[PDB]
């Protein structure tokens, strides 16, 4: 929903392999996924929440089954919010995703003062 | 027999490598997405200025 | 309860399995437990306090 | 279309190595491409859109 | 007063958080302050004098 006192649907974000490439699986399925995400702010907290994920360019998962990331794949990853979590202007979230092996990030950014259908977080 | 001592002992300092190198790895990608965040706000309010144009008229009741 | 006099309730902190891979139980039975988890900061100490344990992700319980 | 309602067709620029020279892959097959390019607007979004290449001057393609 | 006279200690000036962004505390709690202010001159020195905040426009306190 867009305004002063908008919405927001849906956080998208894109990741790859690193330097000494070694394979990470990304499989979503609720019951064999080995990568889980939470999401928090200074109000609310939820654990493992759902996302869904798309290839970009080179990939072997439209052909067979691959859900490896390798060297040359590109990986996109959707986080759902729209009807349970409430979330809109002039706020701050984090994010934090938690791989079975390697590293652990978090994404920390600020809701714009007037949400519009699709904003930038530079 | 230091042959079956020594298995031990390395598995020791391996393991403990493994939970060090893991921190750094997470330690690093911290302070790198701080860096970015103070460029990308400098450039921000350099940019934000503003100005008058016109005469400033006043009003008398 | 929120304020400048606030009260904490509740800490939460995830674990999982390094390097090596041999199992650990993670029982919380008070009866069956096998860790223990003790709270201390400058004058108050108790040992043995509960916790209760919830799994994320791929799972077999 | 030309005026004041018109339409865009096309984007076009160029590209070159940097100062530590080191190759990379231009192809634009749409199951070989290794470059992805979005586009992207405040109301719009499309990922992967398809692109051609010229090559200029001394070349060996 | 007027004329070649005294002053109200009363200097005032604003202040606001810089590009990094992380706050600081503001409470000017003489037991409880961790903002330190001195007055200094060619005749005399003070030091840890109290002081009082008003906020301004929009603000959370």
């Amino acid at each position: 929903t867009t305004g002063a006192t908008g919405t927001v649907d849906s956080v998208i974000f894109t990741v790859a392999s690193a330097a000494g490439g070694e394979p990470i699986d990304l499989n979503n399925d609720p019951d064999d996924r080995v990568v889980v995400i939470d999401y928090r702010d200074a109000t609310q907290r939820h654990t493992d929440v759902d996302w869904s994920v798309t290839w970009l360019g080179k990939n072997d998962y439209d052909t067979t089954g691959d859900t490896l990331l390798e060297q040359g794949e590109l990986a996109e990853i959707t986080v759902t919010l729209a009807p349970t979590i409430t979330l809109s202007t002039n706020t701050d979230f984090i994010i934090e995703v938690k791989p079975p092996a390697g590293a652990v990030f978090s994404i920390q950014r600020t809701t714009p003062a007037y949400i519009e259908t699709v904003n930038d977080l530079q | 027999i230091t042959a079956l001592e020594t298995a031990i002992i390395l598995i020791a300092f391996v393991v403990v490598a493994s939970v060090f190198a893991f921190t750094i790895l997470s330690a690093g990608t911290f302070s790198t997405e701080r860096g970015k965040e103070a460029v990308y706000a400098g450039l921000s309010e350099v940019r934000s200025s503003i100005e008058i144009k016109g005469s400033v008229v006043i009003i008398g009741e």
